[PDB]
This record gives C-alpha cells, structure tokens and sequence, in this order.
C-alpha cells in the first residue's frame, strides 16, 4: 500500500537517488497541512451512517425503479448489499484522504468493481450516482464541522472529490 | 510499505472499519515527528558522499586482508560495488526516515538479505561497521530527535544483519 | 482492550517483531494526545451529574409520548434505569478519552448493543438523542482540541447506534 | 490486552465510577515520563540481537553442560531453539515495557511456560539464569545510550527490571 | 428457496445420495399440508386489500405521534410505503403458504432486514403492531389448520422481527 | 441422535429381537398424540423471542446484581451472551419435544454445560432459575394458544417440564 | 440415527435455528405415514420364523453348489449364521419401517457392510437372491401402503448390495 | 434451488403480484398428483443400481471401442468414473422429478458439464447415449412397478423423459 | 506413476530439494534389481497365450457352474472377456516388474477395481484362482530372484481383490 | 522414526562418540542377513489380508459374544472397525521388521492405544488374542513361502514375534 | 509422473500389448549405464550451490541492467526471488536426468512458466540465459569430478542439456 | 532420521499401506551400499584425529588473520572449540555413512546451522574451507564407491553451509 511519502519514495528509488528538494518541500507541506486533514477524515468518519444513508434516500427518491421488484435495490437482501457497498466505497475514500493517495482505493476497491457489478446485473450508473451524492454530502460536512478552528479546506476538499470522482468514473 | 499511516489503515481495513480516534492519533505521532525525521534525512542526504566513502574505507581498515590481491576488496569493481551497496543501505535509510517507518528497508533491504549475501560471499560482519561507522560520525552532524531517528534506522539494519 | 498501545503492540507481535520507529512514533502521538483528551475527561467527570439529567430529559422533551402511563418513560424505575445508561455511556466516554481509543467502548457498549436492546425494546433513537444533546451542552465547557476529542467518542456512539 | 491506562479503567470499572482523581493524576504522570519510556523501549530494540548474543554467550560459559551431548543447547537445533526463546522473552518484555503493564508478557508469554520447559526436559533453571543475563545487559543499554537527554531514568530502569523478574521467577 | 421439498433435495445431495424413504414420507407432510395451506392463501390473498388498510391504520392508532407533522407517518408518501410495506409482508405469507416453507419470507424480508430498518429509521415495532393486527383479524376469515398455518407465518415474521 | 422410535429399535436390538408388542403399541400412542405434540412444539417456535424476553426480564427484576457492574450479565457483551444462551437452551428444549426424546438436548446441550458455566464464573445458580422461568411462560404458551382444538395436553405439558427440569438439574 | 424427526432437528440445529412451518410439515408426513409402515412392520414380524427359512433355502435353490462339501452353505454353523444373517436383515427392515427412516439400516447393515462381506469371502449376490425372494412372499401378506412400505426398505437392502 | 411452487412464486414476484388463480390452480394439480410422483421418484430410487448397470451393458455393447485400449472407458479407473457419472446425472434427474422443476439438475449438474468432458477428452455423444439408455431403462421402472395401483402416468413419464432428454441435448 | 524412481523424486520435490545419497541410494535398488525383474517379465511375456488359457480354464475348473446355460461362463462373449481380462492383469505384471513398482498395477487395475466388479457381477473369486493358477505354474518357468518378483506382482493381485 | 542404524547412531552420540566397533559389527550382520529380512517382510505383505482373515476367522471362532447383539464386534460397522484394526497393527509390526527397531510401531500405534480401547468399551483381552492369532499365521508365512532359498530365519522370526508380543501385552 | 520406463509402458499400453523386444533392450541399456547416471544426478547434487552461484555472477556480469534499480534482479527481495528460481530450474533438471525422462520438468516446473514471467515483467531472455549458463557450468560437474571411474559420459552430458535446452527454449 | 528404510516406510504409513515391491527394491539399495558406507565410515573413524587437526589448522593458514590476538581464531578457547566442530561434522559424516541417508547430519548439524552461526559471529567459509581440505585428504585413504561415499556426505555439509 502507498501513501503520498511512499509514493515520493517510490519514484526516487526509480531513479536511484536520494529525495530531490523538489519532492521534500512537497512532502514539508503535506505535513504543515495534516492537522486539516486529520479534521477532514474524522468529519468522514463522524458522519458516515448519515452520508449513506442521506445519499441513499436521495438515490431511491430519484430511481424509484430500484425498490420495485425488478429493481436491484430490492428485496431487503438486495438493498442491504447496496447500502453496504455504500459504505466499503465511502470507507475506501477516507482511507485514501487518511494517506494523501488514491491507491488504496484503486487496488483494493475499484479493481474489478465494474465488471463485477456487470457480471451481477446491477447498474452501474446508479452506483455511480450514489458515489456522487455521497461526495456532495461528505464534502458538506468537510466544510462545515464542529468548532474546528476557522481556515480554509479547499485543497483538501477538493482532493476527496477526486476519490469520489475516481470511483465514479471507474464504476459507470 | 510500511508506514504509521499504512499500518493504521491496514488495521482498520481487516476490520472492515472506518478509521476512528486510536488510528487518528497515531497519524498524528507521524506527522508530529516528522520534522525531526526530514532533518536527518537531509543532513544525511547532503552528506551523503562522505558518509560513502569513509565507510567504505572503514571496511578495509577494520578488515585489512579484504584490499589484499585475490580478496573481495580489491580492483575497481569489488570497491566500486561496495561503495554503491552502502549508498543503498544509506539511501533507504533517508527513505524510512522521511516515511515515517521502516517499510522502505524491509521492502528493498532486508526481504531477501541474508539468501543474497550468502550466495555472493558477502558478510554481514562488514555492512555492520560500514553502519557502526556511519552511525559515530552522524554524532556530530546532528543532535537531539533527528539523532534518534538516524540511530533508530541505523540500529535496525545492524539488527537485520545479526 | 482497543489503545493506541495495544494496537501497534499486536501488530508486532504478529510478526514476531521487536517494536520499531513506525510503532514508536505512533505510541508518542497517543502519549502527545493525552492533554487534550483528559482535559475533556475531567470536564465530562465533574458535569456527569447535570449531563446525565439533561439528555435523561432531552429523550422525554424529543418523545413526548414516553412519559405517559403504559410507556417506557414511565414510572421511577424506567426513568431510574434510563439515568443510569446515559451515565453508563459517559462514563465509557471519559474511559475512551482517558485510555487513548475507542477500547472501552468497544467492549462494553457496543459489542452487543443490538442485541441487548431488540430483546428489551430499547430503541436507539433514544439513545441518539440523549448523545446529541449531550454533544450540544459540552460545546461550551470545552474548546480546541479537547472539545474534538469529546465530540469524536460522543459521535462514535451515535454511529455505533445506527 | 492491557495497558497501564486499560488497567486503571478496569478497576475503575469493577467500582461503577468514573476515574478518581487518585487514578487521573498517576496517569498524567505516566505521560509526563512518556518520553522516557520510549527511550527505553527503543534501548532494547536497538540492541536486542546483541542482548540475546550477550547473555547467551555467558550462559553458556557458565553452564559448559548445556553445549556438551546430553545438554539441552545441544545440537545446532536446539541452540536454535534456545536463542529463539530468549528473543521471544526478550520482546514481551520490552512490549510489558511500552505498555506499562505485564499482562502481556505474563497471557502471551508466561502462561503455561514452566510446565511446557518441564515436559521437554529443558531445565528452567538456566533459562531462568538467561533471563537474569538479558536483564543485565538490557538495563545497561537503557542506562548508557547514543545522545540521549541526560536524566534520571532509574524509575523505568527498575520497572523493566520487574518484568525480567517475573518471567525469570515464572520460569524457574 | 426453503421448502421441504428443497430441503429433502440439498440433504440427499449433499451425502451423494438418492432420494430415500425417509425423503418422500417427509415430501408427503408438505403435499399433505398443501390444501390447508392454500385454503389460507386464497383468504389471505382475496382480502389483502383490507387487511393492510386495516394494519396500516393500526400502526397510527397504536403510535398516534407518527401522524403528526415532521413525522414518519406523515404525508403521502410515508402512508403510501406504508401499506406497500404490510402489503410485501402479506404477499410473502401466502408465498410461504403456497410454497410449503419460510423460503420467500428467509429470502426476500428476513435476509437484510435489520440493516435496513437500521438505515432508514424504521422500528421493527411498527412492524410488529401491522401484524398483530392482520392475525387478529385472520381469526375469523380462517379457522382449524389454515388458521394454524396463517398463524404459523405472521408469528414467524414478529420473530424475525424481534 | 435418538427420538422415541429410534430409541426403543436401540433398545431392543440390545436383546436381539423385533420390538415388543409391548413397544409397538407404546410408539402407536405416540403417533396418535402426535398432531398435539406438532402444536406444542409450534407454542414454543411462535413465542421463542417473547418467552425468552418475559424469561430475562424477571431473571433480572429478581437478581439485580447480574446487571450491576461485577455482575455476570453486565456490560452489553454479557447481556447478549446470557440472552443467547437462553436462546439455545430453549431451542434445544423444542427439539426434544419433537423428538420425544431428551437426548439430543443432553448430548448437543447440557454435556459439559456445568463445568463451562464454573470455568467463567458465570453463577449456575442464576442459570438455573433463568431456565425456569422460561418453562413457565413456555408452557403458559403451550396451554392457551391461537384457535388450536380443544383437549388434554398435560401429559406433553409435563413432557416439556421434564426436558427443563433436566436443564435446570444438569446447570444448578 | 437417520429418521425424518432426526434430520428435520439436525438441519435446524446446524443453522443455529428453531424448528419452523417447513420442518414441521415434514414430521408430519412421517406421522401420517406411521400406519402403513406399522402394519408392515407387524407383518413381517409375526411371519419372520417363515420369511427366514424360505429365503435361506432359495439361497441354496439357485445356488446348488453351495450345499456341497467343502462349500460355505454346507454343515450346521455355516446355514445357521446364514439363517441369522438374513434375520438380521428382517430386522433392520422391521426397525426402518417403525423409526421412519434407513437409519437402523444405515449404521448396522450398510455402515461396513462390504469390507465384511469381501473379508470373509460372503457373496452379496446371495443375499440380493435372499431379499428378492423375501420380496415375492411379502407380495401376498401386504398390500398397498403397506407393501409399498415393505418393499421401498426390501429394495434400499438390495441396492446397498450391487 | 427451485421447485415448481418456488418458480410460481419468482414469476409471481417479478410482477409485483400475489399468485394468479391461474397459477393457484396449476399448483393444487401438482398436488393432485404428487402420489403418482412420489411412486415414479421411487421407481428409480429403488432401481437405481440396475438402471446404471443395464444403460452400462448395453453402452459397452453398442461401442466397444470405449472399453478397449486407447478408449475412455479403459482402464478400471476410468471405467468407474465412467459409471459414476452415470449415477451422478440418474441422480439429479430424481431430484428433478421429486422437486416438478429441472433447476437443480442444470445448476448442478449440467452446468459446464460439456466443456468438461471436453477438456477431458471424454466422447460426449457416448455419454449422450449413456443417458438415453438410462432414459429407456427408467421410465420402464416407472410405468411397471410393485403392486402399485393402477391409473395413468405418462405425464409423469413425458416429464421425467424431458429430465433425461435436457441431459442429453446439454451434454451431446 | 509409482516407481522407485519416482517415488524419491516425488519426495524430493515435496521438501523443495535436490536428491541426495538417501534417495540416489534407494535408486541404485531398482537398477540393481532390473535384472530379475526383466528375466521374470520375458519369460511371463513369451508364455503368456498359455498362462491364460491355463488360468481361463481353471476358474471353470474351480467354478464348474459357471459353464452352464443362463451363467457368466458360457457363450463365446463371457469367455473372450474372460481369457482378455486375465491377460489385461498378467499385462500389467510384467509392466509392474519392467518399471520397478506397483505403479502400473495400482493405476490401471487396482484403482476403481471393485466398484467395476461390482457393477458387472464379477466376482474376485474367480480372479483370484485364475492368478493363483499363475502363480502354479510360474514355479517351474523361474526360480530365484526373478521368481520373488513375480511372486511379489501375482500376490500384489490377490491381495488388492481381497 | 528410527531404525536399527539410526538407533545405534543415537546412542552413540549420547556418549560424544564415534561408533564404537563393537556396534559397527552388530549393524554388518543386520546387513548381513538383510536379503532373509526382506523375505521376512515379504512374507507378510504377501499374505496380509489370509493373516488378517484367518485371525478373524478364528478369534470369533473363540469369542462368539464378540458377534452377537451387545458384543463389540457387532454390528457391521464394529466388525469392519475390529477389521481395519487388525490390519493397521499387522501393518506396523510389517514396518518394524523392515526396521529392525520398534520404535515405529509404539510411537504410531501402541502409544495411547489401551486407552482408547477402554474408553471405547472395546474388549482388550480379545484385542491381545486376535494379535497373538496374527502372530501364529504370520510367522507361519515367514517360515513356509514361494521357493525361497533354504536357510534358518528363527532369529528374525523371534524378532517379529516381539513385535507382537508388545503389541499384545501393551493392549491387554 | 514418468521415468524412461513408465513412459515405455504408457505407449505399449496404447498399442493393447506386452513390451517389444525392441523397448525392452533399449531398457536394459538404461538399466547398463545407471551408473553413469547416478554419478552424474549425483554431480549436479554436489555443486548446486555453486552451480546457480557461478551462473549468476555470470549473469549479472553480462547484464548489469537487472542489478540496477528498474532492473528485474534489484533489489535484494527480487535477487532472491531470480536466485530462487535459478535452483527451482536446476531442481527439476536433476530431477528429468534421475528419470531418463522430461515429464517432471515439462509438468511441474515449465508448464505455465513462460507466461509467469510475462505477467510479472521479468525478462524472459535474461532467463533464457541464465539456464544456458547453468547448462555450461553442470556439465562441467559432470564431465570432470572426484575419482569417478574413467569412461564416457557423453551421451548423458547430451541428455542433461536436452533438459536445459528444454527449459531454456520453453522460457525465452 | 532420514534413511532410505525410514524414508520408505514414511511413505507406505502416509498411504496406509503395507510394504510393497517398490518399497522394498529401495531398501535393497540401502542395503547392497552399506559395504562401500561402511568402509568409508571406518577410515574417517581411525583418521579422525589427524583430519580434524588437518582441518582446524587449515582454517587458520587460509584465514591468517584469524589467529592474531582480538580475533576468534585466538586463545586456547576458541581453537580448542574449532576442533570440537569439526570433529560434531566428522562425526555426523560417519553416521550418515553408517545409516544410509543425510538424516543425522539433517537433525543434529543443518537444522538451526545459519541461526547459531550468526548469532554467535561465525562464518560459513571457514567451515567449507575445513571441509574442503578434509575432502582432499580423503582422496587418498579411500577409492571406489567408498570414496563417493565420502564425498557425497563432505559435499552435503559444504551446500548445506552456502
Ligand atoms: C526365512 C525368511 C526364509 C528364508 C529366507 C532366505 N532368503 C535367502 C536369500 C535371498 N533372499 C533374497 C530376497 C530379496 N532380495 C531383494 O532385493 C528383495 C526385495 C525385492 C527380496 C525379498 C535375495 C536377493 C537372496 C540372496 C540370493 C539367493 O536367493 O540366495 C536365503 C539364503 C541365505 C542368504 O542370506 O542369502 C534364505 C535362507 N529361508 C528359509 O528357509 C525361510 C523359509
């Protein structure tokens, strides 16, 4: 497994060198910035029963096909494994903010996950839709979390949504 | 590779868990002392060089014979080949330093020492006062918890090799 | 029992390892932490008391219906034996912030949570709710990084329970 | 498993009470020598395959009897055997010393370990002795150290030492 | 899908083995049992429409507070998943009675049922109240052994619901 | 494992023999009281949760050390221990009463169940009224069902009591 | 001891489960079935004495040089334990037929039955020849539910057999 | 696994429905008849060995060549295997035929039963005839019987011939 | 396929190791016992028409019902299959003592054995006089060592039918 | 495991010796005699299943409560476990006379052996005479075979019926 | 598994007959020169460690590309790995030259091995090439050892680097 | 302890299965090689005090160094612990010659070599230059299969210690 260090790591050793100050300053920063991250992955953490369960009212508000039989969010056997998936891939996605790279994700989460989905029957959009509500909502509580000193999350917001947006577009 | 925060996550996975307080703070132990590791990682990266070549030496100083003909300390390419293994050892050294654990030494190191340097004659009994040489002159270019840290790793590859 | 201790030392016992920098570094931040959590710790002690009452009330004020003859909020016992469970999850809190994870917790709140209350017809909503209020009220003893601690056990409850 | 902390909660516990301030304050105090501690834990480490060699050499020129056929450090499978166990003494302690409580080494290490001895025939005697050698150079190494902040470290000294004591008298 | 039938089937072949007489006398119970069983599904089945307008009102009879605004029986939406929600219920019941087994109740409402209700807010008690109410009335819709058999499946769904 | 039939084929291929008339007629009772036996049997299956919730519920209005901290069926962890073996003794129980024989509850249940019970500390003595109690509202259940024929089913009603009496007997 | 009562407990058993409408249903068909079985079973028991002797000798009938000497159905002990024998087998089919199920069968005719036979050196072909003349007779002694009964157990023996 | 009431049941479901009378009265036929299935399933139980072994004789006789070397019925140990998948599919055709519904004998049996044998280098048109013999064999046990009464059971053996012949046509 | 040869290899194999003077040891027994072997192979090989005709015989011999109308000993197809199965098993013996173990005997004739006996009415018995008939008149065609073996393969037979 | 070399060797080590030449010419003359003690072995396998019948034959021909109802060799099950016992033990009696050492015959077999009878209810006495009738055939065999060069084997024949005589006194 | 034999009786078994006279000499000649044969499994044996340690040095002194980082023997856990291999290859060519035949070697070492590598990224030529060293260097070993009786071994120093070349051919 | 016997018969108990032809070919082996073992088992023994002092001094002489002072060829200890090792190996040498197999060399000096000799600094080479010469002058006290015999065993140790 790779963390954003491991990575810098990874690519000097290809080269046989020693860090370049280049990457090291890279890295100085990543830690200057991890008192924000741990915030941004305990606001996950905190949350996360809400986050799939707010994106999951929201899924079957807008795809009332899944809970009618014929739809794959249905019986309760069926809508018990969508919302557990829910959570694995909303799990993944902190795991890989925790380490400051996707990796993580991508090799234990989204490896196969489309084609197992095909091979199932269940449709892959509407997973992707769910990933994407619960980004919008995640990301909500990010940003507006319990007496955490005021600052400003941008960076790190935006590189959870490219984890949402990396399962996304892996599983459509 | 293993790092606090790999480990921690790695715990939390085969739980089937989200990451919770425990895990958080132990994060934050690698984060915390990671500007005592970054400095002995680039005191030792510009030192690199030096810290090469008086360890080396130090080989053939302690085991004299090794420069003699015949002997695996002499020509250019054994005392070429040895110069660069000890840049290794050092080189991963930076690298767990700057990790934030000992993931880059097991990986690339110690998975695998012992088979290649007994099919190669090498002996441990060398890289050990390559490292013990190493480890008294990075007495005086660092001090206090970049100290430790170098030690820390130093010492563990000295323990890989016994 | 879940510590920042105990989990770096099973991981290395199962490895059969000496602990090392990776489970050393994550050990300081545990020890680094303690401030903030039993800052928290002693705050949530001296105010148990009143806490308790509030989020007691704070369940019969969000379900009205509880209190009325036939129910569940009815009657000293129900009431008596309702207090005592909210104290028993503060008091779990304050263990989690003094032993540096979510330990305490884990074994004797949550394994078994469900069970215990499908069989008794306690309903986690309650519960919930008590833990909300509980959080509302403690924004304004604590602040900074003592006040995140209290909030990450108070919330790992109300995950726990849904 | 405990530590120091779990310990206090236990009792604690067993009462029906929050934490006494009695408790609180002998915690606070296993923080504030906290730096110490990993100190001492990090003097073993960092030397154990010299502790484990050390102790064993000098077990051994004590004790001729154990190297000569008959003896139980006798042939190379069984010195294996040997070394094996004084590193794994070896590592309970020094996890007992992170922790600040022995039960780890007393429910992992401890339990059962006399009678196993006796059923193979390994004479506990000298394993005891082992032990009391490992304590001698282990303790050396946590009281003389590379550039460590000169203090007083004698508490932890002696506390380490209690843990090779109980294994050595478990054992013996 | 469990029925006796299946159940004799998996327990031969799992042993590698024919269908034997101990099999068929316990296919003949289920055959037996079929006229009881089906007698209970036709009534179940033609007053469907009644009976879960009947339970559906019972829940907010027995918990008046769902009714009211910013509630869980409030609005369209939640009265209409309502009743489709008993209405599952029954028409798994009389799969079960058709089926000569649990089957369709195990695999289409037990499987997944708590994580669910968990996830949605949704108390199993609810649940139970419908269906204390729907046997009730299949008190007097049905008596002797389709009664028993009508029995047998509303009981087995409050117990999967407990 | 045995039911009553099976039983008395054991029995008499101990003399070598074809089953008594004496045992032929014993087991034709048996299959004529059996459609009573089928709705005892039933009592217990339909009211399991209940009997062992009303079971608990007066265990602990009773014993209320059991759910102090020190007691044995304190903190949750221990509560769904004890609940759950309510559960399996009850279940047990139910299938005795189908088979008409004790057996499969001494061999599968109540074998060792004592000695476990004293290796963790968990007071038989409780255990054994917990079991009581869960006869009383069993065959309360048993007596007054949903529309069942009216008749006599004391003689099964003293047959269930028997296979608690031998729990509770076997636990205490 | 395999009988439909016996299997319905295990499966429940082994998925940690109390018995339901399925299982129930199947002790029914067993119960249901009791009659006809019995009725056998009385049969074949009061006519065994006959049954025996007519089966031995049929085992001699078609199989002529079996009564030379030097042969194995030659002298008293070898047609006494032959006689036995075919007892034995009379009756586990009595006991199959009254338990509902092969068990008795199963664990003391079936369980080991060709290692025994092949040691000492018994052909099996004579004890199908013994059954299927067993099975002949019992046509006029049974009919119906009964005889199907008989015969369902006659035949299990005889496939055990080839 | 299904059964003719499970399949019922599954198309019912998929519309959302409870059973059709249509449907309902289907079902009360199967019912209707279940002695004579019951009586057909027993046929083969109690015929199972010779109606391996007489398909077998005649398999053998019609092509020598599988019993020579070089065949796939040579040497002993494939001779038995041979016989064994003969008792294999007369196997999951019984369940089959118990059970109103071919289910259990594609997804058990059938499925990727061919590509096997090809793999094998096992002759699939013998194994075909195999089953055809088995077939004949079978249903002869069906339609004439011990002391059964007498009535119509050619449904019953058109079903049972559809078992055999779906075996066939999958393997071929 | 089992040999000497490659039961050491396959024992080497499984620990992940070269062969060494254990197993190089156990080799030079099956070259050094090629030759008896080989002489006992020629000699069943070139006698072998005979052999079977002798051994066909005697199980009619030993059997005499056998020949008659409606049995397993008469008409062309019987007998052909017969005199061929007997010359399948002293084919296989002369494989088994070419190759130096039971390989040939275990894979080609011992495995699946009864199960086919079984199925087809054959009886051992008669398998076995026809190899002890071998084994007579084996006694005059070798002696010595060559005779061992094929002594040792013939009673392989035997005992693998008993 | 050890055989007649390796128990030598192991003795030999015990003193911190060379073997002395004393026990070198005890290991030539079990070379020396080594082809008798192959005919030896031979004759056993040769005659395993006769050994193991004729035994059978013959301790029932004794012990004929052995097969009736109540008696432990009853029903079939029991007989083919008596059977396979038989067998096992005239398999490592056939092993140590390979060996030269009884070693893998207590170790594998013998040890525990008693026990398990006893807690099977399985009769000793007639355990230790169907060994001691083994014993009879099977030294029969090695003194009595197919064209075996003509010579004295009454010392290995002494040394296998130790081999049964242990089994037998270890059991009764 | 076959050897030189087994593979004789597999094509006879084919034909329906008893060996020829024909492959029955060309067996007799394998059983004249086994010991050759012996001597030359055994040259294998007795330098394997050097064997692989001369290829490999070798090896890497044509391609320093793999000993640099990029390079499929860098670093010290994919060294062993190609070491590893170096023996495994070296294993079941020893193995083919006990046997007088390939199938060991083709069936449990080279079968899939080429494709193994492929996945992996490990280069196919540099382990072409190291089995052509390792041919070189063996039959070195066997053509010129210690006090081996002096004759000619040239037609088993052919058949060995038949198995190399085998190996080498499969891989590259 | 691996010999050819032991070995064998391993393989028979682990398949159930009494000793067969191929197992016993295998022991003739052992057997037919015991005369060659055995003469080389004698020479080692009687020479065993020259080969040892042979050995041991060559250690020294082609690792000079070793005998300076602060070295561990130095002092009465060390050198008389040199001699005793050499003399376990030749000791193990000759009862792996006498057993007919690598068993007592397995059990007594392989298993646990690489541990202890890194534990306790001692080099490999040393122990392959010890038996490298004792291979020389064996050459000439031994000829023939004795010879090989010898060697294997020699050979066996030196890969044992690369
Ligand atoms: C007592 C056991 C019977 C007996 C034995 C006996 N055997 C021999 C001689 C030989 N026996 C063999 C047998 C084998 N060699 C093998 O490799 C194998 C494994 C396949 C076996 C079974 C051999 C080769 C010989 C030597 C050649 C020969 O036939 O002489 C003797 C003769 C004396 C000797 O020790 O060689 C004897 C006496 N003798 C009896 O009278 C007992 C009935």
């Amino acid at each position: 497994m790779q963390d954003a260090f491991t990575k810098a790591i990874v690519a000097a050793d290809l080269r046989g060198s020693f860090l370049s100050e280049q990457e090291l300053n890279q890295l100085t920063n990543l830690v200057k910035e991890s008192n924000k991250r741990l915030d941004a992955v305990n606001a996950i953490t905190g949350n996360a029963a809400e986050i799939i369960s707010d994106a999951a009212h929201k899924l079957f508000a807008e795809q009332t096909d899944l809970i009618r039989p014929g739809g794959n969010a249905y019986p309760n056997r069926r809508m018990a494994a969508c919302l557990r998936d829910m959570e694995i891939i909303l799990r993944y996605v902190s795991y890989a903010l925790l380490a400051g790279d996707a990796s993580v994700l991508e090799d234990r989460c989204l490896n196969g996950l489309k084609e197992t989905y095909v091979a199932l029957g269940t449709p892959t959009r509407s997973v992707a839709r769910a990933v994407q509500l619960m980004k919008e909502t995640a990301i909500g509580y990010v940003n507006s979390p319990s007496g955490v000193t005021r600052g400003d999350c941008s960076a790190l917001v935006n590189e959870a949504a490219t984890y949402f947006d990396k399962a996304a577009a892996s599983i459509a | 590779m293993k790092t606090v925060i790999t480990e921690v996550i790695a715990s939390a996975d085969s739980q089937g868990r989200f990451l919770n307080n425990t895990e958080l703070q132990a994060a934050n132990g690698r984060f915390q002392r990671a500007t005592a590791s970054m400095e002995a990682a680039r005191a030792l990266t510009s030192n690199a060089d030096s810290l090469v070549k008086g360890a080396v030496q130090e080989v053939y100083n302690k085991f004299p014979y090794l420069t003699q003909p015949g002997q695996m300390g002499y020509g250019d390419t054994n005392q070429a080949k040895c110069a660069r293994d000890i840049s290794h050892y050092l080189r991963f050294i930076t690298y767990s330093l700057v990790a934030g654990g000992t993931g880059p030494l097991d990986d690339y190191i110690v998975a695998g020492l012992r088979e290649v340097n007994r099919t190669f004659n090498l002996s441990p009994s060398w890289y050990i006062e390559a490292l013990k040489h190493i480890k008294g002159k990075v007495g005086s270019q660092l001090s206090g918890q970049p100290l430790t840290e170098a030690n820390a790793y130093i010492d563990y590859c000295i323990n890989a090799l016994s």
